[PDB]
């Protein structure tokens, strides 16, 4: 017979109008699943190439080595009903990293005309429904990946450490291999006597940077975004740098924009600067 | 009309 | 969310117009299923119940582990195997052990017994039932941003993978069947209670005599990245390896793959594997599969 | 019309 799993995903993008994405550029949403597949949506604000449209796609992000699926995209209005729906006429074949969708989902001009009301408060709300079909001829619970947490313990308990990092007097124990694998700046030092001096980062900010290096996370980033941005920059931890940019971006206010702009120039935080420049003009 | 960027 | 399970059943009743069942008498079919813990069967009253000139057809849930939501459709198959005189439930009905749902007046015997319609070739009545069991599922989704900043996806595993793959800053040697591999105590001890124990009780040389080099590489790759790209080709050996080195998640990831391959032809081989390496989830699946195909 | 014998 058949097993058919149906699920939904809602995606709201604020200040859609101000999305400076140019033709070809993409915005990726968060992942979602039916509830062992992991999906997500990709949108091209100015077409994939016909740039007078929005390109919308459904991407299979992760899965255990193929999946058939029918999909339907639409836009929700203020009352929460669908409008402008496009649906696949059949189920398409997906594999990890594969996507399917509509190059010409909807015309910008139409989406931007306030007469149609698809952007209440300038917020675009995309809705996606998926239907996965499988032949009978999922039942095994597999634990989530715990790589980050186990490597995190390596730093939190100083197990099998091999080098010492002296931060403004304080001695911290770490693993060279891990630091080098994760930092080009650190990799450069260990490529040219197991004791490294650091005087550009404050201890507290250091512990958090290290937490990122060992686990890809930084739980306390919010209370030290500016200092972490600078620390991330000096040690070429590009992703962490961007995470701090996002934290600073959502703090922009008339009172702090100028300061945040200066900060972004000094640490070559391209996304933060643009956002700051834009924030300041809209308030000139 | 369904298509894939990949 | 939602999960729908579809399955159907064909029931041929030989010498139909010959069966002596009188008004009120009911003949039931063999039980069938969609593994699934539910057992269903079909019920037909050749001469109705209350009425006399109609056939009464019902779907009956015979067994279940203490309720089910299901839509169903009944039809009759002609000589070419096509559906005819179909009748389906508008919605899903609630079923419990012993409960049935159907149609008191499915079809008139007059229409059925008119050779002109050819629904009784060789005086055989083939009824067809289509069932759709529906369950509610809760959708799961990640939090979305509210800033124009696009944050790259985490790349911890990939970078750490570069360590194993390009043998950088290694500090120990793993000797597998004569072949030597470079690794890192820290990482192996962080991810394997077993390696952790070894590097606990020079100590940079560890001999590995229970795994094949090809399988060991895949296992080591799972140790540095949490992924096993080739699990599809050695799920049975990788299971054993995962079990010997206490890499639970890899163990289950294999139980999962081995489970998706179960067939009447290998279920027995696999059960043996599940038993020896105590793969609980794979064991149940295998046992049930074996019983279901008994 | 859907009914149950019970």
């Amino acid at each position: 017979g058949s097993k058919v799993v149906k699920f939904s995903y809602m995606w709201t993008i604020n200040n859609f109008s101000f999305c400076r994405e140019e033709m070809g550029e993409v915005i990726k949403s968060s992942t979602f699943s039916s509830g062992k597949l992991k999906w997500c949506l990709r949108v091209n604000p100015k077409g994939l190439d016909s740039k007078d449209y929005l390109s919308l796609y459904l991407l299979l992000v992760s899965c255990p080595k193929e999946v058939r699926a029918k999909f339907k995209f639409s836009i929700l209005n203020a009352k929460g009903e669908e409008t402008k729906a496009m649906e696949s006429q059949r189920a398409y074949r997906f594999v990890q990293g594969k996507d399917w969708g509509f190059k010409k989902f909807i015309r910008r001009g139409f989406l931007l005309d306030e007469a149609n009301g698809l952007l209440p408060d300038d917020k675009l709300t995309l809705f996606c429904e998926v239907s996965v079909v499988q032949d009978s001829v999922n039942m095994v619970k597999v634990p989530e990946c715990r790589l980050a947490d186990e490597l995190g313990g390596l730093w939190e308990n100083s197990r099998f450490t091999d080098c010492c990092l002296c931060v403004a007097g304080q001695e911290f124990q770490a693993h060279k291999a891990i630091l080098a694998a994760r930092s080009p700046v650190f990799s450069a030092m260990f490529e040219h006597k197991n004791r490294v001096e650091i005087n550009d980062v404050e201890p507290e900010v250091f512990k958090e940077m290290m937490c990122f290096i060992y686990t890809g996370k930084a739980p306390n980033l919010d209370k030290m975004a500016d200092d972490l941005l600078a620390a991330a920059d000096k040690y070429a931890l590009e992703r962490l740098k961007v995470m701090c940019e996002d934290a600073l971006c959502s703090n922009l206010s008339v009172e702090n924009a100028a300061e945040i702009l200066i900060l972004a120039d000094l640490h070559s935080a391209d996304q933060l600067k643009t956002q700051a420049v834009d924030f300041i003009n809209y308030h000139a | 009309e369904v298509t894939s960027t990949t």
